RNA sequence: CUUAAUUGCGAUAACGAACGAGACCUUAACCUACUAAAUAGUGGUGCUAGCAUUUGCUGGUUAUCCACUUCUUAGAGGGACUAUCGGUUUCAAGCCGAUGGAAGUUUGAGGCAAUAACAGGUCUGUGAUGCCCUUAGACGUUCUGGGCCGCACGCGCGCUACACUGACGGAGCCAGCGAGUCUAACCUUGGCCGAGAGGUCUUGGUAAUCUUGUGAAACUCCGUCGUGCUGGGGAUAGAGCAUUGUAAUUAUUGCUCUUCAACGAGGAAUUCCUAGUAAGCGCAAGUCAUCAGCUUGCGUUGAUUACGUCCCUGCCCUUUGUACACA
């Protein structure tokens, strides 16, 4: 790492896992592989954000929202909910706490369990209403890979707020939950639910 | 005198002044290191930049960072944009042009406005409301 | 730094003070479940006895539990001048007195029946089942006593 | 007493002075004008002054015991 | 800046419109070290209709 | 949305039948030039005219000019 | 069950009941130059690899 | 390489320079720790019990060396929180400053701060060196 | 309340079972284990800590994830 | 066919012009250039120290001085133009992506915002006051106080927790729009005592200066409690220490102390809204004697979801009907 000794007593260890990879809080960012088709792009993990937070200016374009971080659209959906439906610090640190417990359970790297928590997690096809006859019947569509990634940090955070919610269960407690049960089809989280629906007309309609 | 490059960084309404002249390389704001700024989280991102590249070029420094008005959060912002500018106007004034050609391709290369600007702040509240657009809940009858 | 256990002579609805106190709680907030001992009257008879606020109810000495009861009764003998009573400067010759636990309610009702025997609107027009504290309920009022 | 001048001076041909010429019009209709006439007259009198857009939305009856609006404008009058 | 802020139509109907009838005082300054030739001179002479100026004279 | 207004629209194109032995195909320079040859008062009309020409011209030697 | 992943290559107009669906036509690379015609849901453009549950269907404009 | 003040690590100093009040037996108090809570606004009493009010007197002494002078109504704003009254909204209304005088007060009596001239308290000579004395002590645990 | 408000020595025993061996085990994880309540587990594993069983890569208000003795 | 738009091109029995729009005025952005500024601030230096005591790390004297104009201030100027290229359309206005840039949705954005229609609102700001009533026994007015502040039932305007993304404790302790006395009591610091409030002793400011770096809440640190009408909300009620004020009840509020209300996620329904936007939040103010939960804004912290269509609503426009014109 080259020996580095001036005046402000800077720690080494810091210096370490930062002046080399720029990674997480101490998770290894560099490798991941594709497990599903497309999602490049839409889904970063090429953009080593150190921390939860940054200078987003992504909706001010239609697709520069998919080139946005991963990591960063499911802190965005954590910081919600009338009582915190604003302020990023608080959802920041209580989502470090929950990759950590991902980091003691099956280790691995923790942007990796968020890559099969949005390819089997983000709905293949919604339901919408379209016309026939009698009544309106509902009629779902193939889903495009941006909206994978969107509608699954939104129904990944509705399954993680009721379930820190009435419950002593913490925060990083249940958003580790909802990482974990997101491992490739656990059938617990909110998220998968509503999509299980999804594939029901996505069947019965076709 | 000191030669040292005077320059500042802040976002929104915040102030926020860092200098870089030719020391023992620190940086001190008031007497205090970027590594004890908080709010903890805030503190790794603003170390962030110092990662790309290495607090190696931070080795024959002295950084004076001083922060005042505004906001907490709004100074984590100004603080680190304020010695981003001052860097790479010492590549200016006492280093050579290539070098610091391939400096600020780092930092466009990841883009978080070090050198840059942000032009994002609060707009013209309505007659009718606490935000712009907003309009009172309209129940008609 | 120091874990507690002690021993195991917790009783569930332990009483003293003339109440059922309640249990299965830490002893300073453990008592502030009763109407008359106040919260921060309770808080005071906690530190002014030897409590800590880190410490829970289930052990502890029935001697010092004793010292608790002339304590929050008698204000004029054991430190609780007039400003933590919620019936200050009292009401016959410059002392005070506060309401513990079975001592609100009498006072209470009391204290304003010998108000509407002088023909006050304060007891009397509560005695209707109308407002007292001055107010406006014009609007509101759609659920009634 | 002492410290007061009182001055006067001429007005600015109150042609395109819309200001100087409501005085006069002020009392040129509580003098016995009309109203198709008497506006019609004020207007052309700041045409030969030279003046770019001159409007007057004259408010009243007008023998219909219905208060309208008329308009007394021409030229280059704009809203902006 | 003094901004006072009335409520649009001068009656109290209508729809939701605030008006803001702006106005505000300019300060500039002038630090000079002069006599009182060309300093009464400055409060006689060059002056326009509605203006004054904040002349204190010595330093303490 | 931005497409320039009717009264610069109408100017520039005089321009072209009274200067095309001169006319730049550049907008940095021909911003000083529309500012001797006319008379004008707007600061933002005066960018939108002058840029005019430079795309107006460059796309004139396209060949056939029924314009 | 066989899942088909089909990337986009052409657009042909927006539609949607209120506007939210497009009539989009795909090629899954699961033996490419077989274009079959289909629609979407959210944000697409041209090579983008979708999840349709199905090899064989088509529906027209939505209403 | 040496050292200033502001570089010390926040809250574990405040604590740790608290318990020194108590200690030297240098605090001298006439009797009200217990009964109040620093403010008007403040409902709810401490989870810490022997404190708060030595923790108060530290504090002061901080930002008093980091910049001019303070004195009690700087800190009746700068300690002055929001008071909710049920569903009536909250409010920035001063807390107290009953404690706050006689807290740098007796602390004068001793020698650890001075009286400024004009407004404010200032810092005198025996007070600078037993308030980077703690921070040595707290720096003996860093580096 | 019911189940897990006050010590009695019998909880912190077959709770001495919860903290070894666990991959994921914090102060409020071992309460829902039925045993103990988040008051007193919170002094609890702040002098199991300091023995090296659990790992602290956590230590703020509420939140603070452990890993076993390994 | 395009645009925030009759913006406009393009198209042609029309030609070319006028207003609205746009432009423009207005604010903040990018302004290491200018007037330069200690009424804003940054640095070195005479002079005193803490800690280095071997580079120095940092406060202090609005004259110890000198220097900058970066931070800040704000007048004169400068800038930005889909402009650079490729696809797409008749090789149109344009569109779009990538670009650097301060900025590619007027740049975000407010004030103006055609003609007309209303039998819109106000006779209650109008000493504008048509028509009318009233003047010794007044509908002008004054004194006491109510009534404006009196509520089975209610629409609508905000708010609140319901908990654990939560309740409390000290602690890390950050703003901008601000706003302030003459024959006087407006901003009032430094202050001693005091539960808050205040008594009492004073100077400073008539204002980038004194007040006061709005030292705010938000949020972070390590803890206390543990989903219980509980310590969640402090209901409700009562003795009590004081400000305004002739006088405080039906009381104006601060706050000390005691008690502890529906509420377990809000009924068919339904508002704002496409980025520093939503929402959370306070300050000074407008208010104004005290009293504001209202509103101006402003700072402060800061999402998600389409970029399309006319489905439901509001409006616009031809093809067209007419036996309707107070439509």
């Amino acid at each position: 790492f080259t020996p580095v000794v001036l005046a402000t007593p800077i720690p080494e260890e810091v210096q370490q896992a930062q002046t080399e990879i720029k990674l997480f809080n101490k998770w290894s960012f560099e490798e991941v592989e594709v497990k599903d088709a497309s999602l490049v792009d839409y889904v970063q993990v090429r953009q080593p954000i150190f921390v939860a937070h940054t200078a987003g200016r992504y909706a001010n374009k239609r697709f520069r929202k998919a080139q946005c971080p991963i990591i960063e659209r499911l802190t965005n959906s954590l910081m919600m909910n009338g009582r915190n439906n604003g302020k990023k610090l608080k959802a920041v640190r209580i989502i470090k706490h929950t990759l950590d417990i991902i980091n003691v359970l099956t280790d691995q790297n923790p942007i990796q369990v968020v890559v099969d928590a949005i390819t089997n997690t983000g709905p293949r096809e919604d339901t919408t209403r379209v016309g026939g006859g009698g009544a309106a019947r509902r009629q779902a569509v193939d889903v495009s890979p941006l909206r994978r990634v969107n509608q699954a940090i939104a129904l990944l955070t509705i399954g993680a707020r009721e379930a820190a919610f009435r419950n002593i269960k913490t925060i990083a407690e249940t958003l580790a939950e909802e990482l974990i049960n997101a491992a490739k089809g656990s059938s617990t989280s909110y998220a998968i639910k509503k999509k299980d629906e999804l594939e029901r007309v996505a069947k019965s309609n076709r | 005198a000191v030669p040292s490059v005077q320059t500042f960084g802040k976002k929104k309404s915040a102030t926020a002044v860092a200098h870089v002249k030719a020391g023992k390389g620190l940086i001190k704001v008031n007497g205090s290191p970027i590594t004890l700024v908080e709010p903890e989280i805030l503190r790794f991102k603003v170390y962030e930049p110092l990662l790309l590249v290495g607090l190696d070029k931070f080795s024959n420094i002295d950084i004076r960072v001083r922060v005042t008005g505004g906001g907490h959060v709004s100074q984590v912002y100004a603080i680190r944009q304020a010695i981003a500018k001052g860097l790479v106007a010492y590549h200016q004034k006492y280093v050579d042009e290539q070098s610091k050609n391939e400096l600020k391709k780092a930092f466009t290369s990841y883009d978080r406005t070090l050198l840059i600007a942000d032009s994002r702040r609060p707009e013209p509240k309505k007659f009718g409301g606490k935000g712009a657009r907003s309009r009172f809940q309209k129940s008609y009858r | 730094s120091l874990v507690v256990q002690e021993q195991g002579s917790f009783q569930h609805i332990l009483r003293l003070l003339n109440t059922n106190v309640d249990g299965n709680i830490k002893i300073v907030y453990a008592l502030t479940t009763i109407k008359g001992v106040g919260r921060r009257y309770s808080n005071l008879v906690c530190k002014k006895a030897d409590v800590d606020l880190h410490k829970r109810a289930g052990e502890l000495t029935q001697e010092e539990l004793e010292r608790i009861v002339q304590i929050m009764q008698n204000p004029t003998h054991y430190k609780i001048p007039a400003w933590f009573l919620n019936r200050q400067n009292d009401i016959t010759d410059g002392k005070d007195y506060h309401t513990l636990a079975n001592n609100v309610e009498s006072k209470l009702r009391d204290d304003l029946e010998r108000l509407k025997k002088i023909r006050a609107h304060r007891g009397i027009r509560h005695f209707w089942g109308l407002r007292v504290r001055g107010q406006h309920t014009k609007t509101t009022g759609r659920r009634r006593a | 007493p002492g410290t007061i001048v009182l001055y006067a001076e001429r007005v600015q041909d109150r042609g395109l002075s819309a200001v100087a010429q409501a005085e006069s019009m002020k009392f040129k209709l509580l003098n016995g004008l009309a109203i198709r006439r008497a506006a019609y007259g004020v207007v052309r009198y700041v045409m030969e002054s030279g003046a770019k857009g001159c409007e007057v939305v004259v408010s009243g009856k007008l023998r219909a015991a219905r208060a309208k609006a008329m308009k007394f404008a021409d030229g280059f009058l704009i809203h902006s | 800046v003094l901004k006072i802020s009335t409520r649009k139509t001068p009656n109290g109907e209508g729809s939701k419109t605030w008006e803001t009838y702006e106005m505000r005082i300019h300060k500039r300054y002038i630090d000079l070290e002069a006599p009182v030739q060309i300093v009464k001179r400055i409060t006689q002479i060059t002056i326009e209709p509605g203006v004054d100026v904040e002349v204190v004279v010595a330093s303490n | 949305g931005r497409v320039r207004t009717k009264t610069v629209k109408r100017a520039s194109k005089a321009l072209i039948e009274r200067y095309y032995p001169k006319l730049t195909l550049d907008f940095q320079t021909n911003k000083r030039l529309c500012d001797e040859i006319a008379t004008i008062q707007s600061k933002r009309l005066r960018n939108k005219i002058a840029g005019y020409t430079t795309h107006l011209m460059k796309r004139i030697q396209k060949g056939p000019v029924r314009g | 069950t066989p899942v088909t992943l089909a990337k986009v290559i052409k657009v042909l107009g927006r539609t949607g009941s209120r506007g939210g669906v497009t009539q989009v036509r795909v090629e899954f690379l699961e033996d490419t130059s077989r274009t079959i015609v289909r629609n979407v849901k959210g944000p697409v453009r041209e090579n983008d690899i979708l999840v349709l549950m199905e090899s064989e269907r088509e529906a027209r404009r939505l209403r | 390489p040496g050292v200033s003040v502001r570089d010390v690590a926040a809250q574990d100093f405040i604590n740790a320079y608290a318990s020194f009040l108590q200690r030297q037996g240098k605090l001298e108090v006439p009797g009200y720790v217990d009964i109040v809570k620093t403010s008007s606004g403040n409902e709810m009493p401490p989870q810490d019990a022997e404190g708060w009010f030595y923790k108060r007197a530290a504090s002061v002494a901080r930002h008093i060396y980091m910049r001019k002078q303070v004195g009690v109504g700087k800190l009746n704003k700068l300690y002055g929180g929001a008071k909710s009254r049920g569903v009536r909204p909250y409010k920035h209304i001063d807390a107290s400053g009953s404690i706050n005088r006689k807290v740098l007060q007796a602390l004068e009596k001793i020698g650890i701060v001075e009286i400024s001239p004009k407004g404010g308290r200032r810092i005198s000579e025996n007070g600078q060196r037993d308030l980077d004395r703690i921070a040595a002590q707290t720096l003996e645990e860093d580096e | 309340a019911q189940h897990a408000v006050i010590l009695d020595q019998e909880k912190y025993d077959r709770i001495l079972k919860e903290v070894p061996t666990y991959r994921y085990v914090s102060v409020s994880v071992l309460v829902d284990r039925l045993k103990i309540g988040g008051s007193l587990a919170r002094i609890a594993l702040r002098h199991l800590e300091k023995e090296g069983i659990i790992k602290p890569i956590s230590k703020h208000s509420k939140q603070a994830i452990y890993t076993r003795a390994t």
